[PDB]
């Protein structure tokens, strides 16, 4: 959706 | 008595534990046992291979067994850590077995990276260790026998099982040693011993002579071959051609010997004589070309008695013709003997050090499997809240529900009086208020830890930079520039990602800024609500009609499959299977795990029942939208233009929109909060990475 990414 | 054996290979010693530890720590959590245990094993190993290929000492099953012990647990090994791919820097270094290069030199190495290279070179040391052992039996016992019998097979088993597994794990040339032609004439020349050792038992338990000529024959057979492999290439030391000679013919002797107490049995005389001549020629050659390397005494003396008896008797009473050579019957041959195959297991009471370790095949499926089941699954939930966004766009462009409840224009319609109760009761404006107000802190607090941890490494730096400029002599390591541009990689990516939640931030403030108030009318009380809202002189076909009973109940519908997407979007993420046993079992019953092929067809078992029913809800809307602005066109026409109902409609219309994006708003806001909250986390560790860095140097 709207805020990035968080996976590594 | 001389039987041939092979001298180990020299390896250099290697860091077999460090290269190891560091993918296992990066692939499991730091701190656990599943961590723990695969840093206990692999120094083990390490400790392991030292004490197998660290020395060439010791010369009995004590160390054999740990040879082999060492060639089973590196055989286990490779289903684990990625050697096949390419990034693991373990180089090992072995040293030609003979001294031989295909060039006129004193010797040659090989060092390669590859554990395929490392495991040949184990077991040519494990067949050339087992070879050895075997030479130094008591041939007079019936252990020794036996204990011979199975090292020459097991030697000649190990050095074929080289011979077909060689070329294709090293990627390269290898040495002569362990070259697919020695290693297949070593093979035979242990197999040839082999018989060798089971004539001399049969010899032994005074076993009849058709038996023994039979097995002296089948040992000449394989040592005549053995022999002929190495007239025209000179790969191995220089003591095994004129060994294989001599016992070649020393066994077609053996073999003569016994055939001539056979035709002595049956009357053949001149065949008894032929045969001692023949035994007789072949030992006298042997007696004084290979007198290095073997005694051969008694057993010419033995022929020779034999030999004279026979031309007594002959002479002077049977009178039999001594036939020549040419025309005399094969003797037969016959094998008691083989090459034992190689199965790790070889050592006895092995145990597998890292079995617990799960195979990197399943790690490679099980994280791919995880990024199909990613995309299927957000796929699925933003193409439904995609919808159910511009249904509510249609339906408030279109006053709907409202325009259909407005009974007069005297009162709050029942769905905006239910929306409005909904935002009160979540908190109101101040719910929105005071989320917009501490975003700004919880990035500052991220920018806060980002910039702290930089600083470090800048700090610690400037002084590394100084006392190499002052003591150029008295401080020499590897500069601080070198070892922080990881970190400072991980850094200018991490500012990226505030870069986007910045203008993420951007887009939640406008769209609040845009739209605060007219949602703080919406959040008044109920009649200071209504006083707000313009009222109108109402279009009073509105009783029975036809045209707002089906807008009614298609709103109804409409209604229904929206408010069903939320159990839909949570049954999607409840869910989900545990892939590694699925993966497991195609391994161990497959030669490989195909993960396309096997994770679609699961992904369709767990979830196609919600992805069937997610297609059929934006289909239905796109039908329910169709014949709702249709109808809705000509419900219009019970609606008359002016000013006073314009107002009114405007403001319904408004108050709609409004509660859409307090909802959406808090959503947004919500998910920042939640973003910044993750990133603390991510950013503390980060912070801690720093920080034990700039003080372990």
């Amino acid at each position: 959706n709207l805020y990035p990414d968080l996976s590594e | 008595a001389t039987f041939i054996s092979v001298q180990l290979k020299k390896t250099s010693e290697v860091d077999l534990a460090k290269p190891l530890v560091k993918f296992i720590q990066q692939t499991y959590p730091s701190g656990g046992e599943e961590q723990a245990q695969y840093c206990r094993a692999a120094e083990e190993l390490s400790k392991l291979r030292r004490a197998a290929v660290g020395r060439p000492l010791d010369k009995h099953e004590g160390a054999l067994e740990t040879l082999l012990r060492y060639y089973d647990q590196i055989c286990s090994i490779e289903p684990k850590f990625p050697f096949s791919e390419n990034q693991i820097c373990l180089t090992f270094t072995w040293k030609d077995a003979f001294d031989k290069g295909s060039l006129f030199g004193g010797s040659v190495k090989l060092a390669l990276a590859s554990l395929g290279y490392e495991k040949s070179c184990v077991l040519f040391n494990c067949a050339a260790l087992a070879s050895q052992i075997a030479a130094e039996q008591n041939l007079d016992n019936d252990e020794g026998l036996k204990i011979a019998a199975k090292h020459y097979q097991f030697a000649s088993g190990a050095f074929l099982h080289i011979k077909e597994t060689v070329l294709s794990a090293l990627s390269r040339e290898p040495t002569v040693d362990i070259s697919p032609d020695t290693v297949g004439t070593l093979s035979l020349i242990m197999l040839a011993q082999a018989q060798e050792v089971f004539f001399l038992k049969a010899t032994r338990d005074k076993m009849k002579d058709a038996i023994i000529a039979k097995l002296a024959n089948q040992a000449a057979d394989y040592f005549g071959d053995a022999f002929k492999q190495c007239q025209y290439k000179d790969t191995l030391p220089k003591e095994v051609f004129p060994v294989l000679a001599a016992k070649h013919c020393i066994m077609q002797a053996n073999a003569e010997y016994h055939q001539s107490i056979l035709a002595k049995q049956q009357y053949y005389f001149g065949e008894e004589i032929a045969r001692l001549q023949h035994a007789a020629e072949l030992i006298k050659t042997v007696a004084s070309r290979y007198d290095e390397y073997v005694n051969v005494k008694d057993f010419s003396d033995k022929i020779n008695r034999a030999l004279a008896a026979a031309k007594k008797d002959n002479d002077f009473i049977y009178h039999d013709r001594v036939p020549d050579l040419k025309d005399l019957d094969p003797i037969g041959k016959a094998t008691l003997v083989k090459s034992t195959p190689v199965n790790v297991p070889i050592s006895q009471k092995f145990t597998d050090l890292f079995e617990k370790m799960v195979p990197v095949s399943v790690q490679q499926s099980l994280a791919a499997y995880n990024q199909r089941k990613a995309d299927l699954v957000n796929r699925s939930i933003a193409q439904m809240r995609e919808a159910t966004t511009l249904a509510n766009g249609v339906l408030a462009s279109l006053n709907l529900p409202a325009a259909i409840e407005d009974v007069s224009g005297d009162t709050v319609p029942q769905s905006i009086l239910t929306k409005s109760r909904s935002v009160i009761e979540q908190g109101g404006i101040q719910t929105v208020d005071q989320l917009i107000k501490e975003l700004p802190e919880l990035l500052q607090r991220n920018r806060e830890i980002l910039d702290e941890s930089l600083r470090l490494l800048d700090e610690e730096e400037a002084t590394d930079n100084d006392l190499r400029a002052k003591f150029k002599e008295r401080w020499q390591r590897t500069p601080s520039n070198e070892l922080y541009k990881p970190l400072r990689a991980e850094g200018t990516n991490f500012r990226t990602v505030l870069d986007k939640a910045v203008q993420a931030d951007g887009q939640v403030k406008e769209c609040y800024q845009s739209h605060r108030d007219t949602i703080v009318l919406l959040c008044k009380p109920e009649p200071e609500l209504n006083a707000a809202i313009p009222s109108a002189n109402p279009a009073k076909t509105m009783q029975g009609s036809e045209v707002v009973n089906v807008l009614k109940s298609l709103l109804s519908n409409l209604d229904e499959v929206k408010k069903e997407r939320e159990g839909l979007e949570n049954d999607l993420k409840s869910v989900n299977f545990d892939m590694t046993s699925k993966f497991l079992t195609a391994l161990a019953q497959d030669g490989v795990i195909n993960e396309e092929a096997l994770s679609v067809t699961e992904l369709d078992r767990v979830y196609g029942g919600l992805t069937t029913k997610v297609q059929e809800s934006l289909k239905k809307q796109e039908g329910l939208l169709k014949n709702i602005q249709v109808s809705h066109q000509e419900f219009s026409k019970m609606k008359q233009s002016n000013n006073e109902a314009n107002l009114r409609e405007e403001v319904l219309k408004n108050l709609a929109t409004a509660y859409d994006n307090f909802v959406e708003l808090v959503a947004n806001l919500k998910e920042g909060t939640k973003f910044y909250n993750e990133l603390t986390e991510i950013l503390v560790r980060f912070q801690n990475k720093c920080s034990d860095i700039v003080f372990a140097r």
